[PDB]
């Protein structure tokens, strides 16, 4: 039993990843919280099922990428839509995931394993394809498409394209056709990404990043040009402005930005459940992201999670996001 | 021996404009005569400014008077994040110059209106601030949660699902009076279907009159506010009794006035009298502090409750012998010299904690939950400093107030 | 509390003169003169429409946008004329042409500028702003392209105060002009994400009601105009009054938006009988709710009896039992379960003002959120195509710098928006 509840099959979930203490924190405050069972329930207060997989404090960055980008990156490379989410607060590890350190061995993220599995390809079976790797990145603030490229705009607009479905026009893309040129578009978008001064270590994003890898590839006989577009969004942080008393701060700025769009995000995985077709093009993420939200199902959500007094609250959301479906039999 | 009062949201001032009013009337304090001892609270001007334009205009100091110009936005997030924070400390400032005046106080009622923007929110970090700058007081909140089925508010339960978590582990009681359940009581044992607002606040008018004002009033048997959540709560959770009133009789239609003891005190349990569409569908008492007041012998009460102890048909809870605060004032009611109000010589306020509310509260919950399931106006209270968080996490808290209600009865 | 009105084009111009020819007589405002208020309570809270310079001149804080002198100078020349500061003409001598993309993107895009300049003077006038009243057309040039412009401006600027909307929406059976699809289209657009909430009237919506609940057999525009401006003084100048339950522009708004597309309403009046005769009285309330909500009497081209409802405001405004209000409501919502919705366990929000209107003994504003207006959108929906498909009188746009993408866009965008207000309607 249990496996005809699985209607949610959707696979459209959100994959769980706990962070693990440094020796630092085990013994300042932060202490264990997340109970494992075997390697699919987290047992936080009252919680007999958790959902599809969570990954435990033990792991690998290599692990989490395997599970979820490694076949969405497949079929991107076949002309397909793909979309890989993040989520967590401050400190639950999602800086750590999705990038990690831009040349590590195997402390690297997500980011640059995709851009070192695309140039293992190319090169190697290019012989009719005529692969062009075109890299955009851009952050909704202030629900405002600001550019991280170039000259920064503070608004930028969608389109249509032949079939009436919405794409950013005039996001400055860039060719890349080596792992660094990738690198390069990463220090240079997030050096003006707004970010809360905090303390050194924290990290307070304000703005939902979107990064857009294009994956076209030409064809050289009689076939043509394929487009899968992966997006790798990174959403902003939540933070609980009851406990930190936004007076006036980018604390309410942030807090109606990312309220909004986790709140569109409820519906869109309950519309990629079971629903008849509803929000799109209400907001510009979801203007961004809507072809993926409609097919080639690919789009894990990967939310973070740091045992502690805190990350509690962004954790706790990342599991009310994909835990209904089919109740029951 | 005091006992400060908060009246927020436009109703829990309307109402307070009436109870407020009651007051002098039975006191012989004119217009302007001493100085209140509470505070009114709203984030919508024009309402807290009928008092200041209206009846029992200079009897208030502009100090115990907080308006924010700005907005009251009839959803709970904005009016206790957003916008009604910008105010509360001010707020709190005067329930903490006025707590400082007095002599040895022993609380604060609060009047609040559940499903209102300023009502709900707001208080909520109000009597939030208030449970930890005075844990060691008395919290008895005396609300007038949503009508069962003529609510206003296309939200309300949005806004009341959360005043009851935010204010639960705040209240030391809570008094509750039903909006609707009181028309009836106006239709049925008073004849008006011409029933302005500025009624059912005469009535609650009437019955908290009976809580506060003579019973920190001298008598045969006083009942100190303390008195009430010791011998009313049976459980932490802060519990919230229901308010009634013994003769609601019309001063004009009808005259039976005289209706000694044994039939005021009999006319509090049948259901079509208790400012609660509760009606008793199986709750079982837990404790009901019985406040009389008037000319009333003491054996005929301890005889009046005898007949009902052994009524049966009234059952109360197992784990509970006796649960009966016999409060025994002097002086008779008062009753406006030309409302609606008969006008008795005795009167039975009795407020009590019923496994009744196991519904009131189910019915409020369900509500919920529709809009919710749906999101409907999710996007207004986000949008104000909220999150999926404090619904869903004050919809559990809640789902654990329909278990306790539950379990605290029906079994033995 | 406050706002700014604003009369976007001709016809939300012509309607400026009537919402503010009553506005004025519902606060005591002479054409010049100042508060003759037959009472004193039509005074503590004017400041929502007026601003404080002499000391009887208490003049209206409106914006008159508009590309065709003639129009605002009939507005200026006639009778309540000359109350307006010349400050608040914001005019455009230019040739107002009937093309959206003329006074949206070509025309129209120079004068804004001027306004928002003044938008900017009026709004940090004193105190707090609640939200900008916007009256226009969405079937000409300087009320569905300038007007709607106007706003994505103000949008921008205020994100936080409100905007509410009151368009014409093209009526059905005859259009008053013919691009019309292509001037409502583009606007409805820009409508449906930035004001927030939206009143459309229907110009034969109105003839009816008016012509046979109002036996008035001569229905001029004025008139019209006057039965709209009826409506608009009940939504907002009367909340900005007291009462036993009393809301505001945002209760309104948040109480009748479930979901952000900003929906449009459906305004209806009251006591609404022909003058001798009809004077039946016949208002104790129930005879109120029994008006407002039946089908003919709501100035919306489409019968709500054709699809449920999500959000309905009575506000009224006279005095009566919270009891007999509340109550009816009730009934009204156990009658009709059918079409009400079912996920909003309380659809109505009952609203409670005091003061009636002037001469009036109880009135109750009536503003429905309804799913029927799909079968509106839809219409005007079907015309654009019908006629795009041809690229019609295209031509007059593009040749003015618009886009071939820029028809597609709204279309779809409005197309879309009947979509969703039919996932409710199930
Ligand atoms: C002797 C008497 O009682 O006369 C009434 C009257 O006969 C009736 C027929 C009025 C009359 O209204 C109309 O005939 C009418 C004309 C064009 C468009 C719409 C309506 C009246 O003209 C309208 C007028 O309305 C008001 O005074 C309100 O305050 C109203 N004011 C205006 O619309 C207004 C008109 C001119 C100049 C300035 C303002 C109002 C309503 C809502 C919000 C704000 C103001 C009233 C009661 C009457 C007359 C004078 C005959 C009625 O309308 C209103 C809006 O009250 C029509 O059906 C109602 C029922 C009324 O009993
Ligand atoms: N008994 C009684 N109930 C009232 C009175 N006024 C309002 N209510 C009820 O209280 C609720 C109304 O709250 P509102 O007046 O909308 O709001 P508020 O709580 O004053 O605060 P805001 O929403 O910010 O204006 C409804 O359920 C009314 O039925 C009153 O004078 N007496
Ligand atoms: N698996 C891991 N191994 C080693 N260090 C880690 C790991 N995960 C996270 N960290 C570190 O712990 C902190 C959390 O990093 P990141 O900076 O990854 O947090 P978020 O991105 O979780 N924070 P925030 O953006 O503020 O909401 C950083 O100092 C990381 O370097
Ligand atoms: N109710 C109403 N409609 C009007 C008025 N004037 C023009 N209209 C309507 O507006 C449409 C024409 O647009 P118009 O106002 O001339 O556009 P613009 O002046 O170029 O912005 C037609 O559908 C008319 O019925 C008016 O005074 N009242
Ligand atoms: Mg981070
Ligand atoms: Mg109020």
């Amino acid at each position: 039993l249990h496996n005809t509840v699985m209607d949610l099959r959707g696979n459209i979930k959100v994959m769980c990843r706990f962070r693990p203490l440094n020796e630092a924190e085990i013994l300042r405050g932060d202490k264990f919280i997340p109970k494992f069972k075997g390697e699919e329930t987290v047992v936080i207060q009252g919680k007999p099922y958790v959902f599809d997989r969570v990954l435990p404090p033990n792991t690998t960055q290599e692990q989490v990428y395997n599970a979820c980008a490694k076949q969405i990156v497949k079929d991107v490379l076949e002309g397909y839509n793909g979309t890989i989410f993040a989520y967590g607060q401050t400190s639950s590890g999602k800086t750590h995931t999705m990038e990690g350190k831009l040349h590590d061995p195997q402390l690297m993220g997500i980011i640059p394993r995709i851009a070192h599995d695309i140039f293992d390809h190319i090169y190697s079976m290019d012989e009719n394809l005529e692969f062009a790797i075109k890299v955009s990145y851009f952050e909704i603030y202030l629900d405002k498409i600001r550019d991280l490229l170039d000259v920064s705009k503070t608004n930028l607009a969608v389109h249509e394209d032949k079939n009436r479905v919405p794409y950013v026009k005039g996001c400055t893309e860039r060719f890349v056709s080596s792992p660094e040129e990738v690198m390069d578009v990463i220090d240079e978008g997030k050096s003006n990404r707004h970010v809360a001064v905090t303390n050194m270590n924290e990290h307070s994003s304000r703005s939902h990043s979107i990064f857009l890898i294009n994956i076209k590839q030409e064809n050289v006989e009689t076939e043509k040009k394929l487009s899968g577009k992966l997006y790798l969004v990174d959403l902003a942080g939540s933070e609980k402005v009851s406990k930190t008393g936004a007076e006036g701060a980018v604390l309410d700025e942030a807090k109606n930005i990312n309220k909004s769009l986790s709140a569109l995000g409820n519906v869109i995985s309950a519309l990629a459940e079971g629903t008849t077709h509803v929000p799109y093009r209400d907001s510009k993420m979801t203007r961004i992201l809507q072809d993926s939200l409609g097919g080639n199902c690919r789009t894990t959500i990967v939310i973070c999670c740091s045992p502690s007094v805190f990350n509690e609250a962004e954790t706790k959301s990342t599991l009310m996001f994909a835990a209904s479906v089919n109740s029951c039999k | 021996r005091e006992c400060i009062s908060i009246h927020v949201g436009q109703a829990g001032v309307q109402i307070g404009n009436a109870c407020w009013e009651l007051y002098c009337l039975e006191h012989g304090i004119q217009p302007d005569g001493h100085v209140p001892r509470a505070v009114f609270v709203d984030l919508e001007p024009t309402v807290i400014d009928e008092v200041r334009t209206g009846t029992y205009r200079q009897l208030f100091h502009p100090e115990q008077l907080i308006t924010g110009k700005e907005d009251a936005a009839n959803n709970y997030a904005r009016g206790h994040y957003t916008i009604g924070k910008e105010i509360i400390d001010l707020v709190l400032d005067r329930i903490r110059k006025l707590a400082d005046q007095c002599t040895g106080l022993q609380g604060f009622s609060v009047f609040h209106s559940f499903g209102g923007g300023t009502g709900s929110g707001f208080t909520s970090l109000l009597m939030e601030r208030l449970s930890v700058d005075y844990g060691k007081k008395s919290k008895l909140e005396f609300s007038i949660y949503p009508a069962p089925q003529v609510s206003t508010a296309v939200v309300e339960p949005y806004n009341s699902i959360l005043t009851t978590h935010t204010t639960l582990e705040h209240s030391d009681c809570a008094f509750m009076v039903d909006n609707e359940a009181i028309y009836d009581i106006c239709r049925r044992n008073l004849d008006i279907e011409r029933p302005t607002y500025t009624n059912l606040n005469r009535l609650i008018g009437q019955i908290v009159s009976s809580i506060t004002a003579s019973l920190r009033f001298d008598g045969a048997l006083n009942v100190d506010l303390t008195e009430f959540q010791t011998n009313l709560v049976p459980y932490p959770r802060g519990h919230f009794p229901l308010a009634t009133y013994a003769p609601v009789i019309s001063a004009e239609k009808a005259y039976h006035e005289q209706l000694s003891v044994a039939e005021i005190t009999n006319a509090c349990f049948e259901p079509a009298n208790q400012m609660v569409k509760c009606d008793p569908r199986h709750g079982k008492y837990m404790a009901c502090c019985l406040l009389y007041r008037g000319d009333v012998v003491p054996k005929d009460v301890n005889a009046a409750i005898a007949t009902i102890k052994t009524k049966r048909t009234i059952q109360f809870v197992d784990w509970c012998p006796t649960g009966f605060k016999v409060g025994i004032n002097y002086e008779p009611p008062t009753v406006v010299p030309g409302g609606d109000l008969a006008k008795v010589q005795r009167a039975v306020c009795m407020l009590s904690n019923t496994t009744a509310i196991a519904e009131a509260w189910a019915r409020l919950d369900h509500k919920f939950d529709l809009m919710y399931a749906k999101r409907a106006f999710v996007h207004w209270y986000v949008g104000e400093g909220m999150e999926e968080g404090e619904f869903s996490e004050a919809r559990e808290d809640m789902a654990a107030l329909e278990k306790d209600y539950e379990e605290v009865g029906v079994d033995s | 509390r406050e706002i700014v009105h604003i009369q976007a084009g001709q016809c939300g111009n012509q309607i400026g003169a009537k919402f503010w020819e009553v506005i004025s007589d519902e606060h005591g405002i002479d054409p010049t003169g100042s508060y003759h208020g037959d009472s004193d309570l039509q005074l503590e809270r004017i400041n929502v429409y007026y601003n404080e310079a002499a000391g009887n001149k208490y003049v209206p804080r409106a914006i008159l946008v508009d590309l065709e002198p003639g129009t605002m100078d009939s507005v200026r020349s006639g009778p309540f004329g000359q109350i307006f500061r010349p400050d608040n003409f914001v005019f455009g001598q230019s040739g107002a042409g009937n093309n959206w993309a003329k006074g949206h993107y070509t025309e129209g895009a120079e004068l804004v500028d001027s306004v928002l300049d003044v938008v900017r003077k009026e709004s940090e006038s004193c105190d707090c702003l609640q939200g900008f009243q916007l009256t226009h057309s969405l079937g000409g040039g300087t009320g569905s392209g300038m007007g709607t412009l106007l706003i994505s401006k103000i949008r921008e600027e205020y994100p936080d105060r409100i905007m509410n909307t009151f368009s014409v929406v093209p009526s059905p059976k005859v259009s008053d002009t013919v691009v019309e699809p292509y001037n409502a289209t583009l606007s409805v657009h820009q409508l449906v994400e930035n004001t927030d909430e939206t009143y459309c009237i229907d110009n034969e919506a109105l003839y009816d009601i008016c012509f046979r609940t109002l036996k008035l057999t001569t229905p001029t525009y004025g008139d019209l105009n006057h039965l709209v401006s009826a409506t608009m003084s009940g939504v907002t100048t009367c909340l900005r009054f007291p009462g036993q339950l009393n809301a505001d522009l945002r209760k309104l708004a948040v109480n009748m938006v479930p979901f952000p597309r900003l929906h449009f309403f459906m305004p209806g009046f009251a006591p609404l009988t022909s003058r001798g005769s009809q004077q039946y009285r016949a208002l104790t309330v129930p005879e109120l709710t029994q008006q407002m909500f039946d089908a003919k009497n709501m100035m919306a081209a489409c019968d709500p009896r054709h699809g449920r409802y999500l959000t309905v405001a009575a506000v009224f405004r006279g005095r009566m039992s919270m009891k007999e209000v509340d109550e009816q409501m009730l009934n009204v919502q156990n009658k009709n379960s059918s079409y009400f919705v079912e996920w909003i366990p309380n659809n109505v929000k009952t609203a409670v003002c005091d003061i009636p209107p002037r001469g009036l003994k109880m009135s109750a504003t009536f503003i429905g959120n309804s799913t029927a207006i799909q079968e509106l959108f839809k219409r005007i929906s079907e015309q654009f195509t019908a006629m795009f498909r041809r690229k019609a009188f295209l031509h007059w746009y593009t040749g003015e710098g618009m886009d071939e993408m820029e028809f597609t866009e709204a279309e779809s965008n409005m197309n879309d928006l009947v979509s969703e207000y039919q996932q409710y309607q199930d």
